[PDB]
Formats: C-alpha cells, structure tokens, sequence
C-alpha cells in the first residue's frame, strides 16, 4: 500500500526525551 | 598606512561634508586594495576592532573586504577566492580571521553583524578547500546551551550568512553540513530561551537546506531535523512559528521525496488544525505550506508529461486531502479586508491556494467548492456572496470540460445578478470571475441563452465603480481571445457595443483602480483581434484614438502637479499604444492621415520631458514606416535627428525601442533600405561596444543584424566576419550567476543569436561560400538549442533552428558541410521537433523539410 495515508493523530517524534544535535548529525548512531 | 589613517581614509570616504574628499577616499582605499590587498585585508579587519573608530567606519571596513571576497558573478567569486589564497600571508589570514571573531562576539550588533558576513565570506573561500578548521569547532561551542545570547546570535547569523553567499548550485558547504546543522539546531530547538536566537537559528536553517543532502539521505538526521522543525511550528511566539512554516515550506519543495512519513504522521493533522486559527498570520502559515505541496506536485506532473520515465513520482498529498483541507481554504475567504485597501490578507493567499488546489486535482475540487457556493451565493453577509463567487472563478481551470460547462450553465444566471450586488467587492470580484468563465471555458456561455447577458453585464459595469469597470475590461479581453477562434465566432456580433463601452470607459477623466489603462489595453485586444465584418468599429477605433491624443495634447502641463502630469503621460502612454496597434493593423488607412500623424509625433518629441513618452512615440512612429513603406522616407530627414539621439541613450530603453525601428524600416523599405544600412550598422557597431550600454539593449542590436542582413543579401558580406564574432561571443557567454534572472537574460541573448543566423542564412541564400566557415559555429549554437529546454520547448525557437539546418544543408550540395549531419543529437533533434505535438504543424513541416535535407547530406 504504497498510497497516501494520513493519521489524525499527529506524533511529531518520527525517530520529553533528551536529545542533543551532537549526538544526531555526523553521529551515525 | 597605519590603522589610525586607514580608518581616517574609510570615515572620510562616508562621512566628510566634501564630495571631493569622499571620492578622493573611496579612490585612496580602492587603489589601496589593488596595490596591497595584504595590508588592504588586514587593516580593514583592524579597523573592524578599532573602538577608537566611528561605529559606520568600522562596519564600513568590514563590508568593503567582504566585497573584495564574494561577488555574484562567478568569474569575479573565483577571482576573489584565489587572491584570498595566494596574495595574502598565512600571518595575515590568521590575523584578519581572529580580528573577524573578536568582532562577531561585540555587544554592538552592527558590529557583530557585519563581523558575521566577513566572516562568511572567507569561510565561503577557504572551508572547500580544507581549511580554516577552527571555524566550525569555534560555531558549535558558540551555540551551545550556556553561551550568552548575543554570541549565539551572531554565530548564528555568520552561519546563515556562509549558505546564503555560497553559490546554490554548487557542493562548497557539503563538507561542513555535520557541524553546520549541529550549530544551527542547537539554537532552533525548543530549549533555547531565546526568540532572537531561535529565529535567527531557524532562518539559517532555511538558508542551509541546499547543503544538507547528505544530512537528510540519513533517516536518522533526517527524521531528529524534521522533528525539531515541527516542534518549531508549535511553538508559542508567532515569529517562531513564521520562520519554522517557512523552513517547513523550503524542505517540502526540495526534498519532497523524503516528505510522505512526516505528512502521514505530524504535518497533515497539524496544518490542517491550525488552518483554522482565528488568528490571520497564523493560518497564512498553513495556507503557504499547502500551496507550496500544490506548486511541488504540479511540477512533478509537467515533468512527467515531458518525460514520462522520469523517476520523479507524486505522493498526491492535496488529492488525498481535498475534503479535509479545501473546506477550511473556504472558511478562510470570508475574511477580507472592510474596505478598499486591497492590501494583501490571509483571503487573497486561501484564494490563490484554491486555484492551485483546483489546477493540481481537476474534478475532484468540484463537491466542496459547489457546496460551499450554493450555501454562500444568495447569503446575507457581503463576506460570503463575495467568497462565493471567488471560489467558484477559482475552480474555473482544473476540471474538466464537461463538469465546468455544467456548473458554470447553472450558475450563470445568480452570478449575473450579483454585478447589481449592493457590495462593491461583490461585484468587483463576480467581474473577475466572469472573466475566469470566459477564460477557460468560454463555450460554457450559450451564445443565445446567456453571452448577450454576460456582455451586458461587462457593459453596466464599466460604467460602475472604476474597481469594477478594470475587471471588466478584462473580462472582455477574455471572451474575446477565446471566443474569436471559432469559425463562425459569436463575440463579433457584440463587437460594435463593446467597443463603444470600451470607448466610454476610455474617456473617463481619471485612472483611478486602473479602469481608463485597462479599458485601452481592452481596445488593443479589439482592434487585434478584429475581422474585416466589424471593418466600422476598427475605423471607430482609429478616430477615437487619434481624436484623443489630439485633446490630451491641448492640455497645458504648467498647471498640473507631478501625480497630474504623471496621470496624463500615462493615458497618453495608453493612447500611443492602441495607435500603433491600429496602423499596424490597417495599412491602407493610415496614408491619408500620415501627414497629420507626423506633426503629432514631432510635437511630442518636442515637448518638456519627452523622455517619459518618447519610447510610445517611436513604438508608434515605427508602426507608421512599417505601414507606409517607401512613403515614410519623406519623414527620415526631419527624424534622423532624434533617431540618433534615441539610439546612444543606451542606458535608457528608448534605444530599444529606436532599434526597432531599424527593423520596421529594413522590412518596409526593401531595395531603399540598403543606401541606409552602412551607417545603421556604423552606429550598432558604435552601441554595442558601448559599456555603459544596458543588458537588454545586446540582444535587440544581434537580432537587428539578423533583419539587416536579411533585406540587403550580399551587401552584408563585408561586415559578416564582424557580426559572426559577436554572435559567437554572445553564445558561448554563459550565465553571470544561478540566479533566475542571469539565466533568463543568457536565453534573451541567445534567442538574439537565433535571429542574427537566421537573418544572415536568408541574406546569403545565394552566397554559400560566404557562409562556409561558419556553419561549424552555426552548429555549435543549435545544439545549444536542442540541450536547454528554455530553448527548445518554445516552438518558434525549435522552428527556426531546425529551419537552420534545412536551410543551410541546401545551401552546400557538394557535401562540404556533410560531416555536420551525421550526428545523433542532429537527427535527435529532428525527430523530437517534428513528432512532438505541442509544437505547431509549421514546425514540424519545418522538421520535416530539415530531415529531407540531412538525410539527402547523409547521401553525399
């Protein structure tokens, strides 16, 4: 189903929980 | 030169009361730059830290080196770069780069700003090349969470500044995009405290985007970045929300193929909830993102058409969200302005969101957009009549025929009756959306049942409320470039009426909403597309134009203020063009009345400030030589003068104009042009080499060659080698920057150059061996016409070059030029112009013709 199927229920976490830029760009972890 | 004289040097060049010693300065510190940028460089970055200096000499000493850092033209940018790398010192650099970074941190933001921009400029040169390592170290520490305010900013700035320099389509950034978006997130996410700093964070993010690929092929990254940008848009400060929409609207645009999870999970829900924010700012963000995914999508569709393998593939988000979206769109067009201001709103961007919503998803636009007209077309509230016919214009392209002519049946007669609405913006807007009935349905109007209406509610309201009387002029434009086509066409039996409303709108005593201009623009439109049935209203036409300039000219200018002369040059602006539409149009007419005509256009030119007028006197005065042919030569004395003076005002579009005239006089004077073309062509020499010549002025003088070349054949043999160097260096000029505009300009030129071989192949039909050692050159250019799309998609442009290479194989049967014809792009391009269906059946006739002579080449 290679369709488009929107949620109504929006969840912005697409990976409060710490996170640091640092550990995310150019960290390939 | 010490740092006290040097910054002396820079605050006189600004602030000295003496013009003489400003520019004795600026020529001090110029001549400076090019005799030791070494000591140049760095005495400008010690004067940026100098606070014993004036706060505008030292901002003044920053930019000039960023200037002599970073160009918009690339060969100027290279230039720069290399003197950077090979004429100042390592000492030096690294004292003109600490110097840069004591100021981005200053607690004065003039200071601290012009910092940042030096500071990208020298990153733009030296972090391609592997160097300046410190920098972006120094830009992630800067950024963190406990650095003070004013640094993050700054730091935050310089970042923005080092994408938004660096080149769009280049890879100068790709390197750095780690570090770069670790600096820039750190002050974009929702910790930071700071709204200037999250605003400035978010903004260079926009201005990063081209140089993060890499980053956002990472689902990772691509999926953490997202996620803070949606958290941006939630946030509480409207400015915060702004630049996050916009980052938002930039990321779906260029990397839409990574965009359907973040739709499906977050971003449709939530821009769908905030389209209904009571607040205007607010829902325009929304509006803006959703337009944005039509714009994208739309592309995508042209280019498939183009290609249909391309591996571009739509995730049709709008079709998908019509009946969630599209309802909300609505709602939002009842919030105009209460007069007037016709400033821009939240409604006019809703409405323009709707067409592009209606043109990206046809019929399946047509059940809420209908719903909500019915329920709002006979509605008690202004707000919501007029709404309603904006939505129903708004769908009139996108659908399909059948739907659009069935509503648009049934609707007709409750539109017409809302040009009596007692709200002026109801009627202003049920006039345009007349005219999108017109537009792109006009056989949707039943020539007995409804168009005699609609023509006389055009007529009514160009006696209405000037803001209604421009729309339908407009509208009228529409109804007749549509209906005119059709054999026989109905529009004509109105001709007569319209015309004589046309006229009255015409003669209105001002432009006020643009409804006198719009009204002779209409009449332009009539007398284009007029057939020899409505012979009398051309003549109608001509009288009344010519009538008028007479009476605009009784007019004494010494009693008018500036907004008044500015009005009355503007009609006769107005006046002028629909004359010239009308000699063109009518040759036979116009000798009688040459005479009188002449006089006129004389006056004019005479006249105190002519310049404002004079490119609409010689539009018009060309059109009359191109009418009156040889019986123009009587005038070419008395007007030389002024041609020549119009042709070296190269900085003004005057000389344009004035080159047109060469080419109206080169067609319609045949055998007597040539005892003029010596000296035409001494002057466009002249021009053209002229550097304080402006741009457009270098295509117009190449295709004037073409013209020139074409009506004195041989004649044209001694200036060619001359001519064909300049075509060659205007072909192989390639674009000043990426920028839309350079490009455009380069497509000017080279469309010039298309001309010029056009001309000049015709002039030398008979003269092969004239031609001879051009043709690889020739060549060289029509296989630029066949790589850019700009070029060749245009019909007339793929028309003429394959007529090139017909015509130019026909003049060498001994097979001399055969070599040029074997060639795949050749018979490609053959093949693509003449079985391509958007292009013309002249066209493809020319391809045909071109194909006969390659192959018959190919036989030799």
């Amino acid at each position: 189903n290679s369709s488009f199927t929107p949620s109504t229920v929006p969840n912005i976490n697409f990976s409060t929980n710490a996170l640091r830029p640092s550990d995310i760009f150019g960290a390939n972890a | 030169m010490s740092t006290a004289e040097f910054a002396q040097l820079l605050e006189n060049s600004i602030l000295s009361p003496d013009q003489n010693i400003r520019l004795t300065s600026e020529t001090q510190l110029k001549k400076l730059s090019n005799d030791n940028f070494l000591q140049f460089a760095g005495l400008s970055s010690q004067v940026l830290i100098d606070e014993n200096t004036k706060l505008e000499g030292r901002i003044l000493a920053a930019l000039t080196l960023k200037n002599e850092l970073v160009s918009k033209d690339s060969v100027k940018t290279q230039q720069f770069a290399q003197r950077w790398i090979t004429q100042v010192s390592p000492e030096a650099k690294n004292q003109i780069k600490t110097n840069a970074l004591t100021a981005l941190v200053s607690i004065e933001p003039r200071i601290a700003n012009a910092a940042a921009q030096l500071i990208a400029a020298i990153a733009d040169i030296e972090l391609p090349h592997g160097a300046w390592p410190e920098l972006m170290k120094i830009m992630v520490d800067n950024t963190g969470a406990e650095q003070p305010e004013n640094v993050k900013r700054a730091s935050l700035l310089a970042l923005g500044y080092m994408c938004e320099s660096a080149d769009p389509q280049s890879q100068a950034l790709v390197s750095s995009s780690n570090n770069i978006l670790i600096a820039i997130v750190q002050g974009a996410q929702s910790t930071e405290t700071s709204k200037a700093v999250r605003l400035a964070a978010l903004n260079a993010l926009a201005d990063s985007l081209i140089f993060i690929k890499n980053n956002m092929e990472r689902e990772g990254e691509r999926n953490y970045l997202m996620q803070v940008v949606c958290e941006a848009t939630q946030a509480e400060d409207i400015e915060v929300q702004a630049a996050a929409f916009g980052c938002l609207c930039k990321i779906m645009s260029l990397y839409y193929t990574f965009m359907k999870p973040y739709m499906e999970q977050a971003l449709y829900a939530l821009t769908i909830a905030t389209m209904k924010s009571p607040n205007d700012k607010v829902a325009s963000m929304t509006v803006e993102f959703w337009s944005t995914i039509c714009e994208e999508e739309i592309d995508i569709a042209y280019e498939l058409a183009q290609f249909p393998q391309s591996p571009l593939q739509s995730y049709n988000f709008a079709l998908s969200s019509i009946k969630d979206v599209v309802p909300n769109l609505l709602n939002l067009l009842t919030r105009q302005n209460e007069d007037e201001d016709d400033d821009w709103n939240v409604s006019m961007s809703a409405g323009a969101c709707l067409q592009l919503f209606a043109q990206n998803c046809g019929n399946h636009i047509l059940e809420p957009v209908l719903e909500f007209v019915e329920q709002n077309i006979t509605a008690d509230n202004w707000r919501n009549r007029e709404a309603a016919v904006m939505a129903f214009g708004s769908i009139m392209d996108g659908p399909d025929k059948v739907q659009r002519t069935y509503y648009v049946h049934q609707a007709l007669p409750s539109i017409l009756n809302l040009m009596n609405d007692q709200s002026l913006q109801v009627k202003e807007t049920t006039a345009w959306c007349i005219g999108r009935i017109a537009d792109s349905v006009a056989e949707s109007i039943d020539p007995q049942q409804h168009l005699p209406g609609v023509v006389q509610a055009c007529l009514i309201g160009l006696q209405d409320h000037p803001k209604v009387a421009t729309n339908c002029s407009w509208t009228i434009i529409n109804l007749v470039e549509q209906l005119a086509e059709a054999t026989p066409s109905p529009i004509y039996n109105f001709y007569p009426a319209l015309v004589d409303g046309l006229i009255g709108a015409a003669n209105r005593i001002d432009n006020e909403f643009n409804a006198r201009a719009s009204a002779f623009s209409a009449l332009t439109t009539m007398v284009e597309y007029a057939t020899d049935t409505v012979a009398e209203t051309s003549a109608s036409i001509s009288t009344f134009v010519m009538d008028k300039l007479g009476q605009t000219m009784s007019v004494d200018e010494n009693q008018l203020t500036l907004e008044d002369a500015q009005s009355l040059q503007e009609l006769q602006s107005n006046i002028l063009t629909v004359l010239a539409a009308v000699i063109r149009k009518s040759p036979s007419s116009v000798e009688p009345v040459a005479d009188m005509l002449m006089g006129l256009f004389f006056r004019l030119l005479e006249k105190k400030d002519s310049a404002f007028i004079e490119d609409d006197v010689f539009y018009a005065i060309s059109a009359l030589a191109a009418s009156l042919g040889k019986g123009f030569e009587k005038y070419l004395e008395t007007f030389s003068p002024y041609l020549l003076k119009a042709l070296n005002q190269v900085d003004s579009p005057v000389s344009i104009t004035a080159v047109g005239f060469i080419a109206d006089i080169s067609n319609s004077l045949e055998e007597d042009f040539r005892r003029y073309s010596d000296a035409m062509m001494n002057v466009l020499a002249q021009m053209i080499s002229n550097p304080n010549a402006r741009r457009e002025l270098k295509p117009a003088v190449l295709s004037v060659f073409g013209d020139i070349a074409s009506n004195i054949g041989a004649d044209f043999i001694p200036y060619l080698n001359d001519i064909m160097a300049l075509c060659v260096a205007a072909q192989n000029t390639k674009p000043e920057n990426g920028t839309l505009e350079a490009l455009d300009y380069q497509i000017k030129v080279l469309e010039a150059v298309l001309d010029a071989y056009v001309g000049i192949v015709a002039g030398l039909h008979d003269k092969p061996e004239a031609l001879f050692p051009y043709v690889g050159t020739i060549f060289q250019f029509i296989a630029q016409v066949a790589e850019d799309p700009q070029l060749y998609s245009e019909d007339a442009t793929s028309r003429a070059a394959v007529g090139l290479i017909g015509d130019i194989a026909a003049m060498f049967p001994d097979g001399s030029i055969k070599q040029f014809y074997g060639q795949d792009w050749v018979i490609d391009y053959i093949k693509r112009t003449r079985s391509g269906q958007l292009f013309s059946q002249a066209t493809k006739d020319t391809a045909r013709w071109a194909r006969e002579q390659q192959k018959r080449q190919l036989s030799l």
